């Protein structure tokens, strides 16, 4: 998902 | 981490971690209802994006698992966001100021069909704001507030939860904190917590009509949702 | 208003007072439950304690003072969030289960009978499970009821003034009620906090909630009474 | 309206 995406970034 | 700090400090966290007020690529020259809406989403899902990055350094926050974290973002999502619109337009009586090129009566709300019963709360939720003079410390505390509570309930991790608790607690002695310091009575200062709380509430309600919107807004294909924006928004699946 | 000169423990006693009674279902054990069953036991349930509702609610102080079509308003924003608190605080002493009624006592397997429902039920089991995880007391309870009364539909709205200043006694209330138990003066607020911030899911699960009696009816799953209809039809989904 | 009169009862 784009979300744990973003959050791991 | 967070549980060490002080009301001051918190305070200090949060107001360093608020997000930038963004502008919208409106044409000011130019309103049709996919026009307005187009605008709306696209403002939201570049939101959204520094949303992600703040509340990485709301404190506490990053203790939590990738999943926890997940959670709580995906519940919270449109909450933060509409809070975050209703500060903004706390000093425009009937006007909701998306961006500071896009402030919107109450009366344009109709152009999108079902938007104007969620810009009725909205307004009213601001109003509120201004009936009780809000103030810029207190609103990130109550955002930092929604961010970690709202998906709560619905998570062997229960010293995720409860951790998540404490620095829900932290939060609230800070919320009690800038009130004792404004010149509060103790009596004034539970009143004024329990007021500022149960706005929450109106919140939550309107996060979920606004949900309910959106997606009546996605079967219409009448507005292309980002990859992002559809993701978040069939976390709720309505 | 008299409201307003209540004293704290004449408050907690009004509200005590007012509390209607835990009603029974008509749920029938010779027949195997069904969608439709299930659902008609729930409907028929929640007619039966609205009315009780809607009386307890002219009990709460304060409420007569509004005008009619203010009372009515209030009511129709709270009523689902009400019977629900009520039901999770029914339910506290009976982990895993929700207790609708005496005669029916249902756990969230038996929730799946009727489609969406479990995820209510989840829900309304995890609050459950928060009100036993904070030893939610009676007092409080009563409370927070009228606090949902009074504050759900407060902003759909000198009237206002008056509305505020009597959740403003619900707040000294609580307080009084904390002290009284020997809470510091930290955990005062802290409590207060925690309770309020249980409205905020309540508030959660009544959408759905609406959302999901909604699609019973349009689904044709049960009939509703005109007044459940009515109470729906108020949050025109 | 149903409630309104039940209001009054
Ligand atoms: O509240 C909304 C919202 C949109 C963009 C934004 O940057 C902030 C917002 O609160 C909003 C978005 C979509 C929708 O269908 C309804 C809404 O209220
Ligand atoms: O929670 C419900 C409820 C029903 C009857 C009642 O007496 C109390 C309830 O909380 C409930 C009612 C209808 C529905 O579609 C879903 C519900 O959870």
């Amino acid at each position: 998902k784009i979300l744990h995406r973003l959050l791991q970034e | 981490l967070a549980l060490s700090l002080t009301a001051d400090q918190m305070v200090s966290a949060l107001l360093d971690a608020e997000p930038p007020i963004l502008y919208s690529e409106y044409d000011p020259t130019r309103f049709s209802e996919a026009s307005m809406m187009g605008l709306l989403t696209n403002l939201a899902d570049r939101e959204l994006v520094h949303m992600i990055n703040w509340a990485k350094r709301v404190p506490g926050f990053v203790d939590l698992t990738l999943h926890d974290q997940v959670h709580l973002l995906e519940c919270a999502w449109l909450e933060i966001l509409m809070i975050g619109l209703v500060w903004r337009s706390m000093e425009h009586p009937g006007k909701l100021l998306f961006a500071p090129n896009l402030l919107l009566d109450r009366n344009q709300g109709k152009c999108v069909e079902g938007m104007v019963e969620i810009f009725d709360m909205l307004l009213a939720t601001s109003s509120r704001f201004r009936m009780m003079n809000l103030q810029g410390e207190e609103f990130v505390c109550l955002k930092s507030i929604i961010l970690l509570n709202s998906g709560v309930y619905t998570f062997k991790s229960l010293e995720e939860k409860d951790h998540i608790h404490r620095v829900l607690d932290k939060i609230t002695d800070t919320l009690i904190h800038l009130m004792a310091k404004a010149g509060l009575t103790l009596q004034q200062q539970h009143q004024r917590l329990a007021q500022l709380l149960l706005i929450l509430s109106h919140i939550r309600h309107m996060s979920n009509k606004g949900m309910e919107h959106l997606y009546s807004m996605k079967c219409k294909n009448v507005v292309p949702l980002s990859d992002l924006l559809l993701e978040m928004l069939d976390a709720h699946r309505l």
